[PDB]
């Protein structure tokens, strides 16, 4: 960084390193904070998360994978690691356990850039619209477990199947996920994505089924996979 | 007396429909209601594909 500009800085698992920490922290003497965790959990993260930055000599781009111990995102290791990312994509189980495979929660999942001065109103509009009716679909979640589907106005009925296309249009299939699955990867474009949100959004791609939107490109590949079934 | 008026009782060219539908003033009763439009709709569907309109009582 110090001489070249532009480096690229991957890290798995910052949790290991204070998991680390942690097991030594007995030894080293010290009384356990909350949990069990060291009480130095704040600096020690914040030393180490201050480091990555982009300088006026060269800057860093950097993701890197924090665990999130027995799914706990109030888990100290998370909750503390939030403050120091620009922007914070979650993995959550729920979702995997449907078959959405870029398992992101699309809600709980931000960054401090989705900012309409900054990624234009288009892309901004499109990700607070598809962030909006994903959320108000899980309100609706709740009666519909109890009472069915029959008792949504015809207005909330759409609502969730509009949702439900979504929903999976989130997915697509990885290249390096290929090894242990058969479907090939995809790769789309910032343009696209926009495109197809957007669109399903609008109400033009009603006709088709969910399965036409699950594990796709771009749309023009859902229209396609409608016809096969 | 059916032949020379029938006040209903012949057959003639359909250019319009009318539909009494019966719904219930109440919900919670699982899909008694949407079944039964859905029906109705679709079977207005091949009316109107013919041309011919459709009214509802």
């Amino acid at each position: 960084r110090d001489e070249g500009r532009d480096v690229l800085l991957f890290v798995d698992n910052i949790y290991r390193y204070t998991l680390a920490g942690t097991e030594v922290s007995a030894l080293l003497g010290r009384m356990p904070s909350a949990v069990g965790y060291q009480p130095t959990l704040a600096e020690e993260m914040g030393v180490l998360q201050e480091r990555i930055t982009s300088t006026k000599t060269g800057s860093i781009t950097s993701v890197q994978a924090v665990y999130v111990p027995a799914d706990d995102l109030t888990d100290p290791s998370p909750a503390t690691t939030f403050a120091h990312l620009d922007a914070t994509v979650v993995l959550s189980r729920q979702i995997a356990s449907l078959g959405i495979y870029p398992a992101v929660d699309p809600l709980d999942s931000t960054s401090r850039q989705l900012d309409p001065l900054v990624v234009g109103q288009e892309h901004y509009d499109t990700a607070r619209g598809v962030q909006s009716i994903l959320q108000r679909y899980q309100e609706l979640k709740d009666i519909i477990a109890i009472l069915g589907m029959d008792e949504l106005s015809e207005e909330d009925k759409l609502v969730v199947a509009r949702a439900r296309k979504i929903q999976r249009f989130l997915s697509q299939p990885f290249f390096v996920a290929e090894v242990f699955t058969g479907s090939p990867g995809k790769y789309v474009s910032l343009k696209d994505t926009i495109r197809g949100f957007k669109g399903i959004m609008e109400g033009e791609y009603d006709h088709l089924p969910e399965q036409a939107f699950y594990m796709v490109g771009s749309i023009e590949e859902a229209v396609e996979k409608a016809k096969k079934l | 007396n059916l032949e020379y008026k029938h006040p209903y009782l012949e057959d003639r060219d359909v250019k319009r429909v009318g539909y009494l539908v019966v719904s219930t003033d109440r919900g919670l009763c699982g899909g008694l209601n949407i079944n039964l439009f859905k029906k109705l709709l679709a079977e207005m569907k091949t009316w109107t594909d013919k041309g011919v309109q459709c009214d509802l009582a």
